[PDB]
């Protein structure tokens, strides 16, 4: 078990589907990598310019959808890939 | 098989020349009989043969410096260690382990690889002479 | 004895795996430097500010996972590699 | 006398060492600078927002370790090569 530092979240991606829209497959690049992981792990917050800690919006067990870029990280734990990135890359949440 | 014979074959072959035969017969009895002859053009008026024992190759010495005995200008190793690297040998940072293993151990190394830059044989020529390694390349 | 400053932190990277989810070797550049390590010293705190400290949430002895970068350096002391780091690059703690 | 300004130190750099871990004797590019240095002048201190001036923790006479970089600058003085680099450049202070 790891908790996250700060305003950071575990987040494990969906795997890509092969049937859109239909039941024509996609392999290749076509199927880009899944934009929508579920949260496993959730820091305290984000820690404010007075001094006092606020606490994230998102909670464990909810759908968010993130955009993939330079602060997004990946590593392998109980041989399974997890991804950390802020809060701040969150875009939204699912139901 | 013995001398004599092969004396006599090496002459007749040779137009009757006498020493010819001689010569062939001593140096296929001295190189044994997995050795190797060879002939090649000499300097003087009288023909003559080197045997060479062991193993030599024409690699010779990658900096002058390393010469401890100037009055034969060679470099000569008593009971050394050899390392054998296939690699290009250029960082002195790869190389610190053994070197000083060898410095506690006290004895000659000799590193025989396909080459060595400029840094690399700097350092081990400044540690020639200082009398921390004796160290070949 | 090393001490650091502000939100410093001294860790060193823990060895290099070389079986993999089994018995097969891995040698070469597929064997990545480990991003996990164990924290060291621990500096007084971030000057916020107004002007007061507050300590970090990393405490020495725990098991943390960090972001390899350009802020990330690695000295020489007592004959062992360590690296300071800032606590930002601090991404998760194990247990 | 010379005194920095603000949160700026002036440090003396150490002799770079020509054996590492035996008498073996390093001379090239092998042989990095020296990243420790002495304190010799320590400013009155950063300057806030709100216009108090906080001390610096380094004090003089310690030594510390300091990454270089170009906010690093070398002046001579006394015939005497020194270093006036902010406060900000000082990872850690040895014992």
């Amino acid at each position: 078990n790891i908790r996250p530092l700060h305003d950071r979240v575990i987040v494990k991606r969906k795997e890509v589907e092969t049937k859109s829209a239909g039941g024509i497959v996609l392999t290749g690049s076509a199927a880009a990598k899944s934009t929508r992981g579920e949260v496993l792990a959730v820091g305290n917050g984000r820690i404010l310019e007075n001094g006092e800690v606020k606490p994230l919006d998102v909670k464990v067990g909810d759908i968010v959808i993130f955009n993939d870029g330079y602060g997004v990280k990946s590593e392998k734990i109980d041989n399974e890939e997890v991804l950390i990135m802020s809060e701040s890359d969150i875009l939204a949440i699912v139901e | 098989s013995d001398s004599k014979a092969i004396a006599q074959v090496g002459t007749i072959s040779a137009n009757s020349d006498e020493t010819v035969g001689k010569l062939i017969a001593e140096a296929m009895d001295k190189v044994g009989k997995e050795g190797v002859i060879t002939v090649e053009d000499g300097t003087g008026l009288q023909d003559e043969l080197d045997v060479v024992e062991g193993m030599q190759f024409d690699r010779g010495y990658l900096s002058p410096y390393f010469i401890n005995k100037p009055e034969t200008g060679a470099v000569e190793l008593e009971s050394p260690f050899i390392l054998l690297a296939d690699k290009k040998i250029s960082n002195i940072r790869e190389m610190l382990p053994v070197l000083e293993a060898v410095a506690k151990a006290g004895k000659p190394l000799l590193i025989i690889a396909e080459d060595v830059e400029g840094e690399a044989l700097a350092t081990l020529v400044v540690n020639t002479m200082r009398g921390i390694v004796k160290v070949a390349a």
